């Protein structure tokens, strides 16, 4: 069966008090967590897939001031449009260029999806490290 | 499919556009954009290709036009084919 990410949920969180320096950590450790700011704006809304959820949370960094501001016109209109802004030479993998969303605890395991406390920012190279090569 | 086989077909107006089309995201998913910028790259040869349009290095301007005036001072340095006859 299609594994429960693409599917319609509640979105739930706290989120973490970030810098506008955050999107250089998402290959520290295990990513950079998804903001406190992102996070109040998402508080028990209904979303059809998580990429529906991606869509919002990379545009809430374009309207918060703190969050795209490193960003240039490229990155920035990507983000007002939903979409993931993208990776420095040493990060991207070939394929995979653009920032990804990635979890603490395998969803096979009980991961929380839907949780933001579990999602984490990542690089291509980061989501590529934990996942083992997929 | 309707692909170049390089940069060594456009002429540097049509370069221009497929840059500026990248740097509006002038499209409708992500999952083009990744395939474009690509095509960039592989085409014009350049080993950093995708992150000159995206984390501009201080000292260049970063906007589609100045990014193909990068692109012509590139490829004229290192004796490169160069574009179409423009």
């Amino acid at each position: 069966m299609e594994s429960k990410r693409n599917k319609p949920g509640k979105a739930t969180g706290k989120g973490k008090p970030v810098g506008d320096k955050w999107l250089d950590d998402a290959g520290k450790d295990s990513g950079a967590p998804i903001p406190d700011r992102i996070a109040d704006k998402l508080r028990d809304k209904e979303f059809k897939s998580f990429d529906d959820f991606r869509k919002a949370v990379w545009e809430e960094v374009s309207k918060d001031p703190e969050l795209s501001k490193n960003l240039n016109p490229s990155n920035k209109s990507s983000v007002s449009k939903g979409y993931s802004p993208f990776t420095p030479k040493n990060q991207q993998v070939g394929g995979r260029k653009v920032y990804e969303l990635h979890h603490d605890k395998p969803i096979s395991q009980g991961g929380e999806v839907y949780d933001m406390d579990n999602i984490r920012v990542t690089t291509p190279k980061r989501h590529i490290d934990i996942h083992r090569g997929k | 499919m309707e692909l170049k086989h390089s940069i060594s077909d456009y002429t540097e107006a049509e370069f221009l556009q497929l840059v500026t089309t990248i740097c509006n995201a002038d499209t409708s998913s992500e999952e083009e954009l990744v395939k474009l910028v690509t095509h960039f790259e592989e085409m014009t040869e350049h080993p950093s290709g995708s992150d000159l349009i995206y984390y501009p290095k201080e000292g260049d301007d970063d906007s589609p036009s100045g990014i193909v005036n990068t692109v012509k001072q590139w490829r004229a340095a290192n004796g490169k084919s160069g574009f179409k006859q423009g």
